[PDB]
């Protein structure tokens, strides 16, 4: 196979945009011996992320544009676009739970793929059906619900990768939970603290999470 | 860095 | 079939980002009984310019980043999207000369397709290998060099398809056929009397080729 | 409108 070369491509195509093939080179470099380097941990971070990412956005508008016979089609369209959504989160919610997770003996990366687990249950949990849905909503709550933990007796707030969740596991609540109570706490928690007390990152994250309080 | 919306 | 269907579907998609289906509606679209509304046909023209586009792109890059080892992976990468590249000319290449140049009575769409056909097989131009490049340059000239006289006997330079044609022709000459005195030439040109003599596209068109000449 | 690079 040749670890490194996967990892070579991978960059390359990045480099060349096309994110499919990113995702699979990564997908596959993982579906090795993993224990990801921080740097191909990334490179699979940002390729999954744009794929996925590339569906959400499309579903959001299909799904406006539909919810007429014009409809039909648009539920076709959107059903279409579903799937391919979920095959991508069913692809990479499995790397996640059977190599990333268990083989990351270290707190940085525990937290971290256990924000992805959520992230990913989650856009599960937005184009989902009947009491699926439940159940996915529930897979997302507690993946997140174990790192938060796990950053809070690993590792501080000015650090990015905790501050980031707290801002994600706090959207879990307005768009998904319904619980603007527990997202806005969260999201004033995890800020205030990040003030108590390299650069950038953090600060970055930082305003987001507020700007967000702006709007609930 | 990490993932962000 | 139902024809309206298509474009309503070509239009959810680009109002989706996800660009081949939409090239492929419109395809559909033109491989019927053609005349292409202006609304289809610059749907096409989006359509099908964001594949080949997304391709070229990809193309450059790629090649510089090949022209060691790595490189022939670099090669390999490179046939791979030039094929695509390749496969997506050829397609459209074909409902031009097949549909649309001949189902298309009226001046306006015959300067624009005869732009279209010149500006495709000026792709496949960059891309070549051997005499089968003197083969494509040769095809484009031609294709560009016949609008470029049906624009020019019947209608304006202040008008975007003619001003666009000078720019693109104009470039067909750098990049290309290597004639930077007829390429600066042609754009003074078109460019000059533009200024002789609705207001905007014209404007756009007309500063990107003295910008052009900024360069040359 | 057209096509422009």
């Amino acid at each position: 196979m040749d670890k490194n070369e996967l990892v070579q491509k991978a960059k390359l195509a990045e480099q060349a945009e096309r994110y499919d093939d990113m995702a699979a080179c990564m997908k596959s470099v993982t579906e090795q011996g993993a224990e990801l380097s921080n740097e191909e941990r990334n490179l699979l971070s940002v390729a999954y992320k744009n794929v996925v990412g590339a569906r959400r956005s499309s579903w959001r508008v299909v799904s406006s544009i539909e919810q007429e016979k014009k409809q039909q089609m648009a539920r076709e369209y959107r059903e279409k676009i579903e799937t391919e959504l979920r095959d991508i989160c069913n692809d990479v919610l499995s790397l996640l739970e059977k190599f990333l997770i268990p083989n990351a003996s270290q707190a940085e990366s525990k937290v971290f793929y256990l924000k992805m687990k959520g992230d990913y249950y989650r856009y599960l949990a937005e184009v989902a059906a009947g009491d699926d849905k439940k159940g996915i909503v529930d897979q997302s709550q507690q993946a997140y619900q174990e790192a938060f933990e796990i950053s809070k007796k690993e590792m501080q707030p000015t650090h990015p990768i905790r501050l980031g969740l707290a801002l994600n596991f706090s959207v879990f609540y307005y768009e998904i939970l319904n619980s603007p109570e527990k997202a806005c706490s969260l999201a004033k928690t995890a800020f205030d603290e990040a003030i108590a007390e390299s650069y950038k990152d953090s600060t970055l994250i930082m305003q987001l999470l507020r700007d967000n309080l702006t709007l609930w | 860095w990490l993932d962000l919306e």
